């Protein structure tokens, strides 16, 4: 048993017709101190998988090293390590899920919430969640922390059920993700303006975008707000 | 007298360890393998005796990788080679876990050396029936 010290906030994701999108900001908070601004919380694994991690950053870095070891170990005595016997998103996840549940069962959790986004070899979209309790679930949209409360509602307006997936494009999906990151910057006190976004597409592969910023913000109405009830000037 | 070549850790009267010398015979009996150091890397090659048409070509791979930057090849008892490489991989992971950097080849060479030497120290184990050729690239060449 422990307590999280350096923390990452929301990770948000959704699937679209040809793949999956996943995003997370670049902040490592220390309580209410916005301590570290160059923290990458999206971990790519090979060319078909991105793991997004929120929660304790010391644990995130430990999980990061586990994933690098998985790639190394998979390539041992494996002539098809970059072909048929390369790591699938489903393998990455099931491994992580196993670890998360064993650690919670030892009363010593990895204090995180994890979203594994990717595309399987057959072309299928992979999107699944796991957290410090070892709880797992899949949904057309997934998000951690504040993203669950604020991003899912917006993302679910685009993909409300399974049948909305083939109708949704990369452009529409990405715009919806980017809008949600702006909303989280408005209302989450542990969020940063700077974020990373990753697209995994069954045709165009892994597209990793760094150093994105929330743009097109509405603030001008604030000038007209004075007082808290009766004050006029 | 005689009988000095029956146990592993035993010195003969001329200071030799006959069980290690007998292990060399197992290597000399094996397939030929080589290594070539070039001016920014290393190359490994091995002969794979095709016993029959039934052996699937290009499968049965003999050269093994350690970490992401080291290659190992060996001649003699193939299982002993695998055992050695498994140890090497455990050993390289440990080094990386603690020191972050990938294991330098000299450091890695001694890790295999100390392990193989350990199997000449006791009569409850037998020496390795392989000579292993290995290497790669690190911080300084």
């Amino acid at each position: 048993t422990q307590q999280p010290i350096v923390t990452g906030t929301s990770v948000i994701s959704m699937k679209y017709d040809n793949g999956v999108i996943i995003a997370a900001d670049n902040l490592g908070s220390y309580g209410s101190l916005l301590r570290f601004n160059g923290v990458e919380r999206l971990i790519p694994v090979g060319d078909n998988t991105v793991v997004g991690i929120s929660g304790d950053i010391s644990d995130m870095q430990h999980i990061e090293r586990l994933l690098k070891d998985l790639v190394t170990e998979n390539a041992y005595d494996n002539p098809l390590a970059d072909a048929e016997e390369a790591l699938e998103p489903s393998y990455i996840f099931e491994y992580l899920a196993t670890v998360m549940y064993q650690r919670r069962s030892k009363m010593n959790p990895l204090w995180n919430a994890i979203i594994v986004a990717g595309v399987q070899s057959n072309g299928d979209q992979f999107l699944r969640y796991v957290n410090l309790l070892g709880v797992t679930y899949s949904s057309p949209t997934l998000a951690t922390g504040f993203g669950a409360h604020m991003a899912n509602p917006l993302l679910r307006k685009v993909v409300d059920r399974e049948s909305d997936i083939p109708k949704t494009t990369v452009q529409v999906a990405e715009e919806a993700i980017v809008n949600a990151m702006r909303v989280l910057y408005y209302r989450d006190a542990r969020s940063s303006r700077n974020f990373s976004l990753a697209i995994i597409d069954k045709n165009t592969g892994l597209t990793f975008k760094k150093n994105l910023q929330v743009e097109n913000m509405k603030w001008d109405f604030a000038k007209d707000i004075k007082g808290y009830g009766t004050q006029k000037i | 007298g005689t009988g000095y070549d029956l146990s592993n850790s035993v010195f003969s009267p001329d200071g030799r360890n006959f069980q290690v010398e007998y292990a060399v015979k197992a290597v000399e009996n094996g397939t030929t393998s080589i290594g070539i150091k070039c001016n920014d890397g290393v190359v490994f090659a091995v002969e794979k005796l095709i016993t029959s048409k039934l052996l699937v070509p290009q499968k049965n791979v003999k050269i093994q990788v350690v970490d992401r930057h080291i290659g190992c090849v060996y001649s003699g008892l193939i299982p002993d080679g695998r055992h050695l490489v498994n140890r090497g991989r455990e050993e390289a992971a440990s080094f990386k876990k603690l020191y972050k950097t990938p294991i330098p080849i000299p450091a890695f060479a001694d890790r295999l050396g100390q392990y193989v030497q350990a199997h000449t120290l006791y009569n409850s184990v037998r020496p390795f029936g392989v000579s292993t050729i290995f290497g790669g690239v690190d911080k300084n060449g």
